[PDB]
């Protein structure tokens, strides 16, 4: 699922992941590289920047918690099996 | 001498840029466009109401190259930019009579 | 094979899109530009604007279709008064599709 | 009949516009683009972290002119837009078969 | 009178009508279709979204009020803009 | 040093000068002409000012502006 | 840029920095150490301040301090 | 306690006594002899000249007052300084 | 008649002429060249600077008015004559 | 026994003093002088008129030392006082027959 | 190599400086001193009381020169500085073992 | 012929001057210096002073007179406690008088 967003300074931003609800992490497409913690207030539509080590950490723990989400595993297994079952 | 316009998925910029830089294609310019149109899969929400989107965020790479290099540059971009499923985009090749550099005045 | 660039008034997109879709012109791309002209206030100060918000439609078509596609766009996009815009037709050597690799040429 | 694409530094628009208007070149269109290389990096920072930028804000002027006028229009733009140091930009000249005006239907062309 | 405006997510927006004040209604040009109630705080240009039935209603009573004083003329412009936005 | 910025209404803005420390003055590139006093923030990058105001602000910055010490500081206080 | 100045009591003073625009901070060369905020005037070149005051003043000057425009000004306002 | 001071015309001045405060008496070292009543405004160090008979008198009543409280000791220093400045 | 004076910035000053009473014109000895219009207030002892064209003018009109001062002429004549009269 | 006169930039006093005190050179005397040339002019202004200055504020350190110590004391002062660009100053070494101390009457001399 | 100390009337500095500069004597240093003592003519006022002054404002020029140049440099200074009447001053010549330049380290 | 430099306490000038004048030493010159030592407040802040106001007497005399002139200055200038100062004796090749041209030498 692609989602883009315009920063007023750094222009177009691309979605890394969610934080989640009700915030998403975004990164600079034209610069390499800056990260933003976006949310809708919503007067509004805010932006607050975070360093890469923070961002890297936030993605990690999302990455962990996602691995043990039902729908993710449910898909990842259906994948492993689908071929031998039908194909 | 010819111009390659490549409409691609925005997140693929870096992968493309690298490929082009490895082909020693240093002079590229990028603009933000929207492409048409179906396309398919579109039907979403944002939070009451829910909506459909006909024009999807894409990026337009413009680079100019020698006639010999075209075939290569094309193949490299394709490899870099493609992702199997629909919405990958398209590439337009068109002619260019001359290029001039503003800093120096050098005509190619 | 030729490219049609149409600079038009942004609100006319839908009317144009429909016309083109009725001409079976499914592959179009749109970008946001500003055009020169002349031809107001915001809240103190007051100002003049030389570059007005327009939209640039790019489509590529066969040489035969051009004359038709042009006429249809014109009809769709025009509004009588100034600022209606302009249409540039230019050549294209080949088009390639990224998903499949399909060249259309000559 | 030919199209002049000029990628230039955004703040130079006014100086360029004037030059072109003095050349009686009334029909120009501008778009916002980013150019490569970078040229120079950089350094830079924003507020912890610090970063480098490969694609710098530039502006793309598009105008279409008669074949005779090109050489002049180019020289004028160059003079207007240049600033000595790198990042000044480049100018692409390409052909155009015809132009039509939406309000009236007026076709122009200097080639058969 | 054409007036456009950039949303950070949905890009370019086009003006449907004013009320205005100092507060007008905008709609998505690229998406079909979302509506926004824009204002200048400002202190930032405020964006707040509203459903089409709300938007529909708001344009209606604006449409009426132009009969009541600033006709018409303007009644036709907005009643046409009504036709080509809902009908 | 070129710095640009997107206004949601008037599009691209170009930097005239720095009024801080923290604030910076910007002007419309497509419109002739409107001025803005930008800062950030927040939490959402942040206000318009008339040209006479702007003209004044640039003046006093211009004064300031045109227009070893550490060694002394170290010698004097350290 | 070296600038010296004679105090009638403490003799020669040396310049630490410029606090204007118009004012300048000076310190005693023979005594360790006294500071003065000099200006002129008048009509008679003109006031002492404690070191903590002085230390502060130099700090905020130091900030200011580390730390094209005309062309824009001419383009924007002329 | 030696204290010297630069006059802009007559150069170096030497301290005769204090009164003080915040206001003392000085005399010319290179010229024989002129007296000055110095103070700190200040806002500039004030200089105002006085004749020797005035100075003589001022030192006298200072000389007396040191007997009256801060003797003596200091009485001898100033009464000597009296001898070697007038006598 | 030599008269010198210490400026706090430019150091020693030398007397050009009087202005007169009760002010005198002075000039920088170490710098070349700055002029000062000195007077005694006298908190005090002031200094106010003047450009060379002003200074040059002030000396001119003093120069004029001095030429027709009795004592000056009285001397200048006694000089012309003294030799042939006695010597 | 010899005298070292060092004409130096006034603000360097403290740095010099320290060096000399580390060399155990406790007996030094300072006077205010002006030196020629000028080196550099200038520009300068004060407030209309504007002027040039030929004699720049310098300080004269005088110390007296034993013949053996001279070479060292010189090197230390140089290091302390120098600042690369012109106006750094100069050092004069000259002889001294005897020194007497007023408080005690102590005569020193390293020559007969 | 020798040092010339010249105690002179302050206003004569410029006339002396010029003479020395014409003798290519670029390295001179000046200090403010007072000389003794009579001397004569002194008895003045300043404004009640009136006073006498034993130590009169003079200037001390210090320059260092080669042994050959001394006799010349002296004569030039004398010519420049003298004014006939008393108070003209005096000149002391004394030896100097070495001179060092701080900026470069050059021993003469 | 030799030069006597005497760094002394400024207030002692008169007492010294008299002594020298009684020794028939009429030609002396005085300058203002600061000497090193250690060895207070002004009005907030308070401070320490390393360089104290002293006066430098310069006189030139014949080799025979030195020992006497020194003793007389010492007696005149001393005050028991520290800060009394010091006296440097150095050689002089010749002296010339500007008004007349009179060389005294050897």
């Amino acid at each position: 699922s692609e989602n883009y967003l315009n920063h007023p300074t750094f222009g177009l931003l691309y979605q890394i992941c969610s934080f989640g609800d009700s915030k998403e992490l975004f990164a600079t497409l034209y610069a390499q590289r800056l990260f933003f913690l976006v949310a809708f207030d919503a007067r509004g539509t805010r932006f607050e920047p975070i360093g890469r080590n923070e961002a890297r950490m936030l993605v990690d723990n999302r990455l962990r918690q996602l691995r043990r989400d039902a729908s993710l595993q449910e898909y990842n297994q259906l994948q492993q099996v689908f071929k031998q079952t039908f194909l | 001498m010819k111009k390659i316009e490549a409409i691609i998925r925005p997140f693929k910029l870096d992968e493309v840029k690298i490929a082009l830089v490895n082909a020693g294609i240093v002079g590229m310019t990028v603009s933000e466009v929207r492409g048409f149109g179906r396309q398919k899969g579109q039907t979403e929400r944002y939070r009451g109401s829910e909506y459909t989107v006909e024009f999807l965020q894409k990026l337009k790479l413009e680079i100019v190259v020698e006639d010999a290099q075209v075939d290569t540059v094309i193949d490299k971009i394709v490899a870099a930019a493609r992702t199997g499923e629909i919405g990958d985009g398209k590439i337009f090749v068109s002619p260019v009579d001359q290029t001039i550099r503003i800093r120096t005045g050098e005509k190619n």
